[PDB]
């Protein structure tokens, strides 16, 4: 059938990260103190 | 001397117990609050 003869040639058909930033959540930094020496002073006076 | 010790321990500034304030409803905390031991709760209903 010559009517459905198809010819095709070459053509030019030419058509991940994860991150979220919150603002802050710092813990108790510099965790050290004492309430004896000052108590000793104010109970030694 | 004992009363000055109380004022030094609890830090009774001009405006109440430091940043902490006590009102009719309950505690109003004008400072951060990090607890060393586990806390408890009943509800947490943030305001609209
Ligand atoms: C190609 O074949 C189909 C199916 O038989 C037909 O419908 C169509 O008419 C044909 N095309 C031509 C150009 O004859």
């Amino acid at each position: 059938d010559w009517c459905n003869v198809s010819l095709v040639d070459t053509s030019v058909p030419e058509p991940g990260i994860l991150e979220h930033d919150p603002f802050f959540c710092p813990p108790t930094e510099a965790t050290a103190r004492d309430f004896l020496a000052d108590a000793l002073v104010t109970l030694l006076v | 001397a004992m009363t000055i010790w109380i004022l030094k321990v609890m830090n009774f500034t001009i405006d109440g117990m430091g940043n902490l304030r006590i009102t009719e409803k309950g505690l109003k905390l004008e400072g951060d609050s990090e607890f060393l031991q586990p806390l408890y709760a009943k509800e947490i209903q943030s305001r609209p």
